[PDB]
């Protein structure tokens, strides 16, 4: 706000207009990034008083209206673990209380209606039957859920409990979000500290230059400060344009994980966490999103003898969906991702030619029901 | 808005157009309060003064001068100042100041001027050709004159060369005027270099005695122990002002504060060197200096092709400091606050949006995220679609920029 | 003889309040863990600037002389405490080469379980003095724990200095070096810890 | 005087090429996505939710546009839901049947 | 390694240090890229003889 300097800054023309226009491009993009991640539902779905979900306990990830704003228990942990010279910071368009209504809506749709709320109107389905479809989506037969439902619910409830213990005891997972806060703070600190630099001028303060000197010498001394301070903004705006492209690549990724992991069951290996993907739940965090990816990880292997096909009445039989195995004395067909042995039959198998062609075929009775 | 966008027609949106800034209401100038004034007045009231052939350099140091109390005053039988306007003397600084001082006859006071000729100037006390300083003189015929003549006051008149600027020579030794060696005694060819005034009360006003101070100055490599006088002003709180404390200038809002300053601490800084508190040197309270409020003025507009109605957002400014309506984005003016939420037409911030609607006016509202829906969920209920709709959905993706090439030499040098 | 200075001898480099913050600054400071000279008077060089400390309450350490000549060929800085007040003068003194107790002039100024500590430097025509007083529990050798030294005076003496001497259980002498320090300020506006950036790789 | 103009005109031109490189990286990210939608939506049928428009994807048709591409994503959207009582299994001769 | 030049370069303030910090960001990111591509396997699996 020195008028002597402002008359010199007019001689540089359009540079200040394009610096403001570049930062306005950054600023609108942050709202559009936030819109593309969270605002994927046309309707704010919500969850009934009958919390009856087959033994699964979502109370750590759903809202509780007793809290400060409509955040879940885990969203409150995530909101704890992340923490004036013509510079201004603007508010986001959606407040954290609005992001928490979108993550609640996405989660209430996911629990009550599966993937159906992503394809059309939400269709209700019982939660144990939604998990039966999600088990069937990873090639495990749906009876393997229903015959183990209490075990599967207790493993899930235990695993959500470990997420609270993790987020209560270590910050290190949120290093991604804290680094994004720290970089913007460090860039603003550096931009402000550069007001104190001389750039070869007699002094860093405009009134000091103006007080000491002949107007024509003072003009030449101020044009150094204008050159240095303008190069200081052009350095900062270039860093922010690159940093916004880095964040936008992560917003496009988060918008894709919302669509594919939450609104569906994407089969893309190690996209929605390690193991076979069952479902995931979004939770808000300061400047980001957190996905709790729920996955089926196989355990307790047994070694078996195996064969590509088996002979019968000279006919060669191949397994219709499973794989052939033997315990050493008897031959069975099992599904592939979980040991469940069945007797080999004329309707567990299909025939193609005879025993001559297949390498490593074996001999056993196929039962004909 | 039209000037910011360089266009006569403006489409719907929110546009930043200029910055608002609270103006300084007054100037505050807190030097240390006016103390240790230089003792010029004590010299002006001295009981006696030096004989001019033997004039005295009375030292002044470690004090603030004021020449304005002098140049405004008729209190002297003669007053003069040189080299600068009298108004400029109160801006000067020096390592030492002096009352270069003596008794002379009234007719000779006018000899004391920059580089000028005269018996006092050329043989007793010489000013340089561009001297900056003042001459102060007053009649002393009531004390320095005596019956039969007071001979104790004398000036030099005869010398082998005239004085250089500030040159000094107290010698009473015989002036040899010819071939005769004088042997330390007066005689033919062997005269006194001084003339006594012989002051008497019966003499006319120009041959009466006058007591004189020449205010006379010295700046060396050593610090300026003397300067012209500090200003002072009153002080006021919770208003934007231009300010100085000692030499700490700024524009800001002065406020009462709890910062635990140690006795020597003059001011306080934030993490980014931002000075944000001060000790007032005229009353030892601690003032927090808050910035004067400023922010981007954004203009919120429908398409000008539909109406000239507009609203204004003052980003981060409280409406107390600028229909009128406070928001967490800042003060909003010219828009109706409506309690029914709608989809966001024009964005503002922190859940607020605005639109032009029904008779029509700009309205502002908390935006609506979507229709609420209680899904009919229970442990044994399922919904199945009995029909379908095929849907065709457009999606548009950019793939290429306009291919550009620039001759940098023709652009730069034409 | 010599002794380790530990964290001693850090002073407020500017007359500024700072709260719950770390500030990095370059000036003349006493280096951490430096070998300060130990004494039970000699004439000593001034170098860039001086740190002085003593175990005292008897005023047998009456003060100091500073100058170039230390004698009446030119102006000399004399500091004396008379046990009622401190008096300071710059005149061409010709006082003793080794004074002890009875038990032109251009400027003038007027102001064991106890450890008393002081710092002196001259810049461009001003003389700077800083000081602190504290209890200590140890017999001899300086306390390892931190405390800061506070500015007294900014005397417009004009003269330069190249040497100094003490005026008659221990006293300690250190020399400042141009150093970068990180200074830790508490919530109440005071320095309470520091890092000498050139001390070691962890400090850097 | 000319060295002042060369300094300004060169800084003006460096600022333009810097922002065209960043804008070109933004358009490359969009051209990689468009090439991926061509490969996965047009040449195939994607099971990736929302990737080829809303609803379950059937097919899409590319249409050109100046400096871009337009995909007409044809999707099946389920409609007119009835709601029914359901069970995970059905019990026959003391044995559980699953669909 | 000129002292007379280096004392002038300090008057430009953070323009030197933030470029060393930017190229350090480039350099560490190359190891992050190489980790994310190859370190997807939790054990060094080996083929039988
Ligand atoms: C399977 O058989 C091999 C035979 O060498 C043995 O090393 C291995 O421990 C067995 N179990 C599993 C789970 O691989
Ligand atoms: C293999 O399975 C059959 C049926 O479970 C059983 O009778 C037989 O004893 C098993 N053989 C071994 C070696 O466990
Ligand atoms: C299985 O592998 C062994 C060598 O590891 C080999 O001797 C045997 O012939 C193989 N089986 C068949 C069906 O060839
Ligand atoms: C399977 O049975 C045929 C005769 O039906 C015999 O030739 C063949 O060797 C048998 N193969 C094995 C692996 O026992
Ligand atoms: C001058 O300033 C001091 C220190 O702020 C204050 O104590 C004193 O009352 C002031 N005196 C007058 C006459 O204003
Ligand atoms: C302005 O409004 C008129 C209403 O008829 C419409 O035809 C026109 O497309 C609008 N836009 C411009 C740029 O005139
Ligand atoms: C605005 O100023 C008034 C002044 O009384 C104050 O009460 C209020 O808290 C300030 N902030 C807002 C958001 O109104
Ligand atoms: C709008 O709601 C506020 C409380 O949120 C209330 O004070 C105000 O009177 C309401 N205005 C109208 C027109 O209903
Ligand atoms: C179907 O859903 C509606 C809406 O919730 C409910 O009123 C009705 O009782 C349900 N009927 C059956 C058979 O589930
Ligand atoms: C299915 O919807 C179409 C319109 O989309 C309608 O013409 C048709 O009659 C409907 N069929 C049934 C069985 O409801
Ligand atoms: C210098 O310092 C070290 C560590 O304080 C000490 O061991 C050594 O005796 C000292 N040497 C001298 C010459 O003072
Ligand atoms: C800071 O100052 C307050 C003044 O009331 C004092 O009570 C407090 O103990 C001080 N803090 C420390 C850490 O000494």
């Amino acid at each position: 706000d020195s008028t002597e300097c402002s008359n010199l800054l007019l001689q540089y023309g359009s540079f200040c207009t394009q610096l403001n226009r570049a930062l306005t491009g950054i600023a609108v993009e942050q709202d559009k990034n936030t819109q593309e991640v969270f605002a994927q539902v046309k309707q704010i779905y919500k969850t009934p008083p009958i919390k009856d979900f087959g033994g699964f306990n979502f109370s750590q990830i759903l809202p509780d209206p007793s809290k400060p704003s409509k955040r879940s228990f885990i969203e409150d942990l995530l909101f704890n673990k992340v923490t004036f010279n013509g510079l201004t910071v603007l508010p986001p368009l959606l407040t954290d209380e609005m992001i928490a209504q979108y993550t609640s809506a996405l989660l209430a749709g996911t629990i009550t209606s599966g993937w159906t709320f992503g394809a059309g109107a939400a269709l209700q389905i019982p939660f144990a039957m939604q998990m039966a479809y999600r088990f069937n989506g990873i090639g495990v037969t749906q009876n393997v859920l229903y015959e183990n439902q209490k075990l599967i619910a207790n493993q899930f409830n235990s695993a959500i409990g470990k997420i609270q213990d993790s987020l209560s005891s270590t910050a290190s997972a949120l290093g991604k979000l804290q680094d994004v806060v720290n970089q913007n703070a460090q860039a603003l600190n550096t931009l402000v500290k550069q007001l104190s630099s001389n750039f070869g001028a007699i002094s860093s303060v405009l009134n000091d230059i103006l007080s000491r000197l002949d107007k024509v010498e003072a003009e030449v001394q101020i044009d150094r400060l204008i050159t240095g301070r303008l190069q200081s903004l052009q350095t900062y705006v270039t860093q922010q344009l690159i940093r916004a492209a880095e964040i936008r690549a992560s917003a496009n990724l988060a918008a894709t994980k919302m669509s594919e992991c939450v609104l569906g069951q994407s089969k893309r290996v190690d996209f929605c966490g390690k193991g076979y993907h069952l479902m995931s739940f979004p939770q808000s965090a300061p400047h980001g999103v957190v996905f709790l990816h729920v996955t089926y990880v196989p355990a307790q292997e047994k070694n078996f003898t195996t064969a590509p096909a088996i002979c019968h009445d000279g006919k060669a039989h191949f397994p219709r969906e499973g794989v052939f195995v033997s315990n050493g004395t008897h031959w069975f067909v099992t599904q592939r991702n979980f040991y469940e042995p069945q007797i080999i039959t004329t309707d567990n198998t299909f025939v193609s030619g005879n025993c001559d062609v297949v390498i490593g075929i074996v001999n056993n009775t196929v039962y004909d029901p | 808005t039209k000037c910011t966008l360089k266009s006569f027609t403006v489409e719907k949106g929110i546009y930043q157009t200029s910055n608002f800034r609270v103006q300084p209401t007054e100037s505050i100038v807190r030097f240390p309060n006016i103390t240790n004034l230089c003792p010029f007045g004590e010299v002006f009231n001295a009981t006696r003064f030096a004989s001019v052939y033997a004039w005295n350099r009375k030292r002044i140091s470690n004090c603030v001068a004021d020449y304005s109390v002098l140049y405004n005053s008729a209190s002297f039988s003669t007053f003069k100042c040189y080299g600068v306007s009298p108004t400029k003397l109160n801006d000067l600084c020096f390592t030492n100041v002096y009352a270069d001082s003596f008794v002379i006859r009234g007719d000779e006071v006018r000899q004391i001027a920059p580089g000028q000729t005269g018996n006092i100037a050329d043989y007793n006390y010489k000013l340089p050709d561009d001297f900056t300083g003042c001459v102060i003189a007053w009649n002393s015929n009531n004390l320095d004159s005596k019956v039969g003549g007071n001979y104790n006051y004398l000036y030099r008149l005869f010398r082998k060369s005239n004085l250089k600027p500030f040159e000094r020579d107290i010698s009473t030794e015989i002036y040899q005027a010819g071939s005769t060696p004088c042997n330390g005694v007066k005689g033919f060819n062997c005269y006194f270099p001084l003339q006594s005034y012989g002051f008497q009360p019966t003499y006319g006003v120009g041959y009466q005695p006058y007591r004189v101070v020449v205010l006379s100055f010295e700046l060396l490599h050593a610090p300026a122990t003397v300067c012209g006088p500090k200003k002072s002003t009153n002080l006021v709180k919770n208003k934007c002002v231009n300010f100085n404390f000692n030499g700490l200038t700024g524009t800001g809002v002065l406020t009462e504060s709890n910062k635990k300053f140690l006795p020597f601490q003059q001011f306080g800084r934030d993490i980014a060197d931002t000075t944000d508190a001060v000790r007032d040197p005229q009353t030892l309270e601690i003032l927090d200096i808050t910035p004067c409020s400023f922010g981007g003025v954004s203009v919120i507009t429908p398409g000008t092709n539909t109406s000239n109605q507009v609203a204004v957002l003052y980003q981060g400014v409280n409406c107390t400091e600028v229909n009128v309506f406070q928001t967490r984005a800042g003060c909003l003016i010219g828009a109706e606050h409506v309690n029914n939420s709608y989809e966001c037409d024009i964005p503002i911030g922190a859940g607020i949006c605005a639109s032009y609607q029904t008779s029509q006016s700009i309205i502002a509202y908390t935006m609506s995220l979507g229709v609420e829906n209680s899904v009919a969920y229970s442990n044994n209920s399922i919904a199945i679609p009995t029909n379908f709709t095929i849907s065709v959905t457009t999606e548009i993706l950019p793939v290429s920029m306009t291919k550009t090439s620039v001759d940098c030499t023709m652009y730069i040098c034409g | 003889a010599y002794t380790n200075s530990f964290t001693r001898g850090v002073y407020y480099p500017d007359k500024v309040f700072r709260s719950s913050v770390l500030h990095s600054t370059q000036d003349l400071f006493l280096p951490f863990f430096s070998n300060v000279t130990w004494f039970h008077n000699p004439v000593l060089p001034f170098n860039d600037g001086v740190y002085f400390a003593s175990t005292e309450k008897s005023n047998i350490i009456r003060g100091w002389i500073f100058g170039t000549t230390l004698d009446s060929k030119t102006q000399s800085l004399l500091i004396v405490n008379n046990a009622t007040n401190v008096v300071i003068k710059v005149c061409e003194f010709q006082f003793c080469n080794d004074p002890f107790l009875g038990v032109n002039c251009t400027f003038e100024y007027v102001s064991f379980k106890n450890l008393r500590e002081f710092v002196f430097k001259n810049i461009d025509g001003y003389f700077k003095i800083y000081s602190k007083h504290t209890p200590i529990n140890l017999v001899r050798g300086l306390p390892q724990g931190f405390s800061a030294l506070e500015p007294l005076v900014d005397l417009p003496i004009g003269i330069n200095i190249t040497r100094f001497q003490t005026l008659l259980a221990a006293y300690y002498v250190g020399y400042l070096q141009p150093r970068t320090f990180l200074l830790k300020y508490n919530e109440n506006g005071t320095i309470t810890d520091a890092v000498d950036c050139a001390l070691d790789p962890l400090s850097e």
